[PDB]
DNA sequence: ACAACTGCGATTAC
DNA sequence: TTGT
């Protein structure tokens, strides 16, 4: 039960799939007509896919190789060489061809049972799941997409490459998800997601965008295109006073896409400074741990999500908080909503609940994301904070002197070591990084063969070392009551690649292990204040 | 072979690695002539002995791979000793970790190390090592024991690999030009002690500048792989020589399987058997 | 750079590296026996190899000596035309 | 730690 | 042993 109404030609007939030309019929078997040659199986029909990487033409001889029935192509396509049925059919139109793949019933009952669509620039993912947690405490069961993982409904999510797998792969997941198993599909997607088509080609109950800014600017080469898109798509396919248009009033973004499409729909702002949005804090209990607070909103819930960040975290509790009151006036029903936001999801994960000092797992693959995680830990860290982070081999070497320094800059004890080799030298890559704060190599260690490693002259201590392993468990066994330490090397992975080799042993239960462990080192003596460790005898 | 007189395979005299044993005749029992018009398989498919004249076997030699290191006895033992010239350490404290179970905190300066022993010798592993290795990941212990304390033969070999001659000359001629100020002046005692210190700094001087350009590492003082002379010169009526082969190569084998065994094994047997395999390295060398 | 405490040279190669160098050079007349001479020579496989065998081997070998094969018993281990009487190329 | 005449021939013992 |  993969999908429905696709394996007949009298289906994609009905379907407005008019390719002009076709030898015989859709006779062959196919459960959904998939656009992408990956997604499609043998013997199955494959529309063309429309997109700047992969054109028409492209995917139509990719699906001939990958063994489908039919190929659409603007040319003559010789899908038959290679395939179970000789019956095909080639598109001219790409995009028609693109939008006609997925079924009409498999594309009608997502469209039906229901739709929300949340692509900002920062803090997404983090309200995603909070607006699909409302949604499933409402009495609805839906699933949300991620960049991670695509879930085009239910609480599984399936495995997926790329951060936003093909629309008609997808239109098929929800139609099965929809047939049993789930009551609702809501297709969410990324900013660079709707700007692809993936979340375009989807009838969105709900678009709301949790932070507009300058996204894609490089890829799209336009400001604002993918705020543009998405309120295209929500305009395409928008009731009267059923789409929401939760955003901080702050980003101008946001005024602009709100002003876009039908203004029948209703429009709201989650802005907490602001007095039109009606919504504030109006609470101070911010902590590592949770951090409540007593919204005070006519539309908005009493009570607010526990969220780890202090302005980022509160942002998407507040715009996912519109969310869970849209469809349920009483706060009571938030109650789930809150305990998902504060079940320390993936991205930027808590510490851990064992008696120990503070340990957090962050992705700061970027120097900005690193320098906003250490700003964030700053503003809660009451004592010294350590980090520990590494660059990707054959990453771009201009964030790594940066990176090092803005490190070095905010905290006070930092450790270097390689967090992803990637076919190159683990100390090649550690002396460009110190090369950023003045010292080489040759330095660290004729400073490491003098027991003192000389402090930084901003008064700071930098240590070096090759094994991310020993890196970590020297991390966090070297800390104090209020002392804190964030691990920025993979937030949301536990893959370790060094060459050809790779590992899985990184994890945030190697962290945990060391925090239980660190009482015997502690009762036989071995003192973790500094990089060397002073032994008995 | 027992009471077949024949080579065993993959043996001291094994047909396959070094030749055949007679002109034309092969271990599967085909005979052929070598040079032939005819096409003929150089050697044969079911036996890997060559169709070749049996002079090979005076001249081909053959190698035994060492799972632990051996250190050269000439450029230990002897009472000039190079590897204690070159490595300042004293000869005593090199000859015991050779041969009496000890440790070395640093062998490494190269490359980064958490622990900060910096100690010469280690008369005993009572430090706290089981504590350290059940907090680290076991692999991860493993990974960085060797730039931890090491022990019998890798410290030698670390220490001699990752060096730098420049700096040894120029720090054994900066001590060269301290010593020497006043030396002269005291007891004939104190004189002796400072003339044989720059003897030692002058000889150091000159091992490490004929290293600089001699297309010789001095890494090749431990012997990693170690040769093993044509059979013909060794023909067995059997010779020690044989007799100190064959029981270098069943100490190595011994290690060899006790290390792939377990790493659960102790410590203790295979370090004993490491001190065998040196001693019959030493026997069979000088 | 140019020489050592406690080598050995030349008279004639000292005398002409006095005269040129500047730099003080303190050499003094060692009589040296005939034994010792033999194993201070300029091949490391006739004289050297006479006495002490493993001793000359395993310096010759740590340093990487070249002999340039000018005497008789060199010729005579490499089982060549010695360089004496009818071996003389004139 | 190192070396202390040159070779030849006979036997018995391994 | 005798001396190096």
């Amino acid at each position: 039960e993969p999908k429905f109404r696709m394996s007949l030609a009298e289906l994609l007939d009905e379907s407005r799939v008019v390719p002009l030309s076709v030898y015989g019929d859709l006779e062959v078997g196919i459960s959904g007509v998939q656009h992408d040659s990956r997604l499609v199986e043998s013997g199955d029909l494959f529309v063309c896919c429309v997109g700047r990487k992969t054109d028409g033409h492209l995917y139509l001889s990719e699906a001939d190789k990958r063994g489908a029935v039919a190929v659409v192509a603007s040319k003559e396509i010789d899908i038959e060489e290679t395939l179970g049925c000789k019956a095909l059919v080639i598109v001219e139109d790409t995009n028609a061809v693109l939008a006609v793949l997925a079924a009409s019933f498999y594309r009608h009952p997502s469209k039906s049972m229901t739709l929300i669509g949340i692509t900002g620039t920062n803090g997404k993912t983090t309200t995603s799941y909070l607006i699909k947690a409302m949604y499933e405490a409402m009495g609805l069961r839906t699933g949300m997409l991620s960049t991670v993982g695509y879930y085009i409904y239910g609480d599984n999510k399936l495995e997926s490459p790329h951060t936003t797998p093909d629309a008609v792969l997808v239109q098929k997941l929800m139609a099965k998800m929809v047939h049993n198993g789930t009551e609702a599909l809501v297709m969410e997607a990324s900013s660079h997601g709707l700007a692809l088509g993936r979340c375009d080609k989807v009838d969105f109950d709900i678009a709301v965008f949790t932070n507009l800014t300058r996204d894609h600017l490089d890829f799209h080469g336009t400001e604002e295109e993918y705020r543009d898109a998405k309120a295209k798509l929500f305009a395409r396919m928008v009731d009267p006073a059923r789409h929401r248009k939760i955003v901080n009033i702050d980003d101008p973004n946001a005024a602009f896409f709100l002003a876009q499409g039908n203004p029948d729909v209703p429009i709201v702002t989650f802005a907490m400074e602001n007095k039109s949005a009606d919504v504030h804090p109006l609470k101070f209990q911010l902590s590592l741990f949770e951090t409540q607070v007593l919204v005070n909103t006519p539309q908005g819930i009493l009570e607010i999500s526990s969220g780890l960040l202090g302005r980022h975290n509160i942002y998407n509790i507040l715009a996912a908080v519109a969310v869970g009151i849209a469809v349920g006036a009483p706060l009571e029903d938030i109650v789930k909503g809150i305990e998902e936001v504060d079940a320390v999801p993936g991205r930027c994960e808590l510490i851990d609940e064992e008696q120990a000092f503070g340990v957090i797992v962050d992705y700061a693959h970027t120097p900005d994301a690193l320098s906003r995680l250490l700003d964030y830990v700053r503003e809660l860290g009451p004592r010294r904070v350590i980090t520990v982070f590494g660059c990707a081999g054959e990453s771009d070497r201009g964030k790594r002197p940066i990176m090092a320094k803005i490190a070095t800059d905010k905290s006070d004890v930092t450790i270097l070591t390689s967090d992803n080799p990637k076919t190159e030298d683990p100390l090649d890559i550690l002396d460009d990084m110190l090369a950023g704060v003045g010292w080489s190599m040759q330095d660290y260690l004729k400073h490491g063969e003098n027991d003192y490693y000389p402090p930084l002259p901003n008064g700071h201590r930098l240590f070096l070392h090759d094994i991310r392993r020993v890196a970590v468990r020297c991390a966090v066994a070297m800390g104090e009551e209020g002392d804190i330490v964030v691990v920025a090397g993979k937030g949301h992975e536990t893959y370790q690649i060094e060459g050809d080799k790779k590992e899985f042993f990184d994890d945030r239960e190697e962290c945990r292990e060391a925090l239980q462990y660190v009482d015997e080192l502690h009762q036989a003596g071995i003192d973790t204040s500094e990089f060397p460790w002073r032994l008995p005898e | 072979h027992y009471k077949t007189n024949k080579p065993e395979k993959d043996g001291l005299f094994c047909e396959r690695i070094f030749g055949p044993i007679k002109s034309g005749i092969c271990a599967c029992g085909n005979y052929r002539v070598i040079g032939d018009e005819k096409e003929d398989p150089k050697f044969c498919e079911q036996c890997g002995v060559e169709f070749v004249d049996s002079r090979i076997r005076r001249y081909q030699m053959g190698y035994i791979k060492l799972a632990c290191p051996v250190t050269h006895v000439w450029y230990l033992k002897r009472l000039p000793s190079y590897i204690a010239n070159l490595l300042d350490k004293p000869l005593k404290e090199l000859e015991g970790l050779v041969y009496c179970d000890f440790s070395f905190a640093r062998p490494i300066t190269k490359k980064p190390t958490f622990l900060r022993l910096r100690g010469l010798f280690e008369y005993e592993i009572q430090s706290w090592k089981y504590s350290i290795p059940l907090f680290f990941t076991t692999q991860g212990f493993d990974t960085f024991r060797n730039r931890e304390i090491s022990t019998g033969a890798g410290a030698i070999r670390e220490q001699l690999a990752d060096l730098d001659l420049r700096i040894i000359i120029e720090n054994s001629l900066v001590e060269w030009e301290e010593l020497g100020e006043e030396g002269h002046t005291g007891n004939e005692w104190e004189d002796r002690k400072v003339g044989r210190r720059k003897d030692f700094l002058v000889r150091r001087v000159e091992l490490a500048k004929h290293f600089i350009r001699t297309n010789i590492e001095p890494e090749w003082m431990v012997l990693c792989l170690l040769p093993v002379l044509p059979p013909e010169l060794r023909p067995i009526m059997s010779s020690d020589i044989n007799e100190l082969y064959r029981r270098v190569i069943y100490r190595n084998n011994t290690l060899t399987d006790l290390l792939t065994t377990s790493r659960s094994t102790p410590g203790e047997l295979v370090m004993c058997q490491e001190k065998l395999v040196q001693e019959a390295v030493d026997t069979l060398l000088d | 750079n140019v020489f050592s405490p406690g080598e050995l040279i030349g008279l004639l190669r000292a005398e002409r590296m006095g005269r040129a160098l500047e730099e003080a050079i303190c050499y003094r007349v060692v009589l040296l026996g005939i034994t010792r001479a033999s194993l201070n020579t300029q091949s490391f496989i006739s004289e050297a190899s006479f006495q002490e065998t493993a001793r000359v081997l395993a310096k010759a070998a740590l340093r990487g000596r070249i002999d340039w094969l000018k005497g008789l018993k060199e010729n005579v281990v490499l089982g060549g035309v010695i360089p004496v009487g009818t071996g003389f190329k004139g």
